[PDB]
């Protein structure tokens, strides 16, 4: 299967420049235009430009053309945009996708840009039990809080993995230049506190991982 | 530059119910090949833009045969047949004729279906946060609809606002609703100094709160 591995979340100060890639698998990376695309804010969509990998060929967007630079690496199946002069609007999500001389193709998951002057600072992951809320006899709603961290990427998973069914992760607000996050696994009262519920929180710009628990 | 403009911003629709995007072009953009380069995109939340439709009509290998496309040069039309549950997300109307290539702002596919009230929980500052020096009221309600559904926070019975982060998850795709999360931050200065914390939903299923408590 054409899979596109375009990878990456990073923070870059203003100024700097940055290079992200996808990776074309299943199939010849030479035979077709890679494109980029702008996703500003999960909600906007621009074009930016593409690239042809057996010669070389490209062409810009007149607006991306004083900041973005398209090339490949042929011999291992990679293209990059170089984004550079970095200032708040260019934070936002880039998508690599394939396309024939007619129509995109397989676009690949996506690349988050957060274009910031500020530090890395890791989640403080608090657990939640009730003691005040919808009793735990029937069906039980426990919570993880996940305060004060960034940059923006976090993931919160539950169980090891091994719960996922129930849980209502929601998106992340920013106080201060920070983010909070909260989900929630609804479980059985045969669960907690009976077994254990652990709360695995993932934050790549600062390497912190905790596993969590409560009373 | 071409202009895509896509209407309805915004379009609620029922289960089995039929749903039509239009998509219209600044100008043709009927390519001199003779082809008309117009594409279809459905993102899902938390997803990248896949192709349902290209070419106006044409669909996509795995597609599922509700969705069809059509339109003249200039006014373009995805339709869907019975809208299913799992065609939430933010629907694309693309131009691949003229450059640069232009997208279509996009349309809100959230689904009607029959309103559900709350399961309201509340959750006081966990041990750590207060031994660290911060208190959190949480509160989450999950699985709800309609979308418009208000929660006030009161502490010892009268109203509190600034402090209050709200959050919302995307409508549900197996199911239709959303849950929210509202989290009371206030310092343990301010928490120690109080009894009772009223997470209260005001909402338009049953118009009647739902009110989860806890006192220290
Ligand atoms: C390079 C290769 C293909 C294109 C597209 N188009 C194909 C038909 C003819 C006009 C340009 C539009 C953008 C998405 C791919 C298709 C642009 C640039």
């Amino acid at each position: 299967e054409v899979q596109l591995q375009q990878s990456g979340p990073e923070l870059v100060k203003p100024g700097a420049s940055v290079k992200m890639s996808c990776k074309a698998s299943g199939y010849t990376f030479t035979d077709y235009y890679i494109h980029w695309n702008k996703q500003s804010h999960g909600k906007s969509l621009e074009w930016i430009g593409y690239i042809y990998p057996n010669n070389g060929g490209n062409g810009y967007n007149h607006k991306f053309k004083g900041k973005a630079t398209l090339t490949v690496d042929k011999s291992s199946s990679t293209a990059y945009m170089d984004v550079r002069t970095l200032t708040s609007e260019d934070s936002a999500v880039y998508y690599c996708g394939r396309s024939t001389w007619d129509d995109f193709d397989y676009w690949g998951q996506g690349t988050t840009l957060t274009v910031s002057s500020a530090k890395t600072t890791p989640p403080s992951v608090y657990p939640l039990a009730p003691g005040s809320a919808a009793q735990t006899n029937s069906m039980v709603t426990l919570g993880c809080l996940v305060k004060g961290y960034f940059p923006e990427p976090v993931t919160l998973t539950w169980n090891s993995g091994s719960l996922s069914s129930g849980v209502h992760t929601f998106p992340a607000v920013l106080q201060s230049d920070l983010y909070t996050l909260s989900s929630s696994v609804t479980v059985t009262s045969s669960p907690r506190p009976s077994e254990t519920v652990t709360c695995n929180v993932a934050h790549p710009a600062s390497s912190t991982k905790v596993d969590k628990k409560i009373v | 530059d071409v202009l895509m403009t896509q209407t309805p911003l915004s379009l609620p629709v029922s289960l089995g119910d039929q749903a039509s995007i239009s998509c219209r072009s600044s100008q043709t953009i009927v390519h001199s090949n003779g082809n008309t380069y117009l594409e279809w995109y459905l993102q899902k939340p938390g997803q990248s833009p896949k192709l349902l439709i290209y070419k106006v009509t044409n669909r996509f290998s795995g597609v599922p045969d509700r969705f069809s496309g059509s339109g003249s040069g200039t006014d373009f039309t995805l339709k869907i047949s019975r809208v299913e549950a799992e065609d939430l997300g933010v629907y694309y109307c693309f131009q691949g004729t003229h450059a640069p290539y232009t997208f279509g702002g996009g349309t809100k596919l959230e689904i009607k279906r029959a309103d559900a009230a709350p399961t309201v929980s509340i959750f006081p500052p966990s041990s750590e946060q207060l031994t660290s020096g911060g208190a959190s009221v949480v509160c989450f309600l999950n699985n709800f609809y309609p979308k418009d559904i208000n929660v006030k926070w009161k502490i010892d019975g009268s109203e509190r606002q600034n402090g209050v982060l709200n959050s919302w998850t995307d409508q549900d795709s197996k199911d239709s609703t959303y849950s929210m999360s509202s989290t009371l931050t206030l310092t343990k200065d301010e928490y120690e100094r109080h009894n009772s914390y009223t997470c209260e939903a005001t909402h338009k299923t049953s118009t009647s709160p739902i009110v989860k408590s806890f006192n220290r």
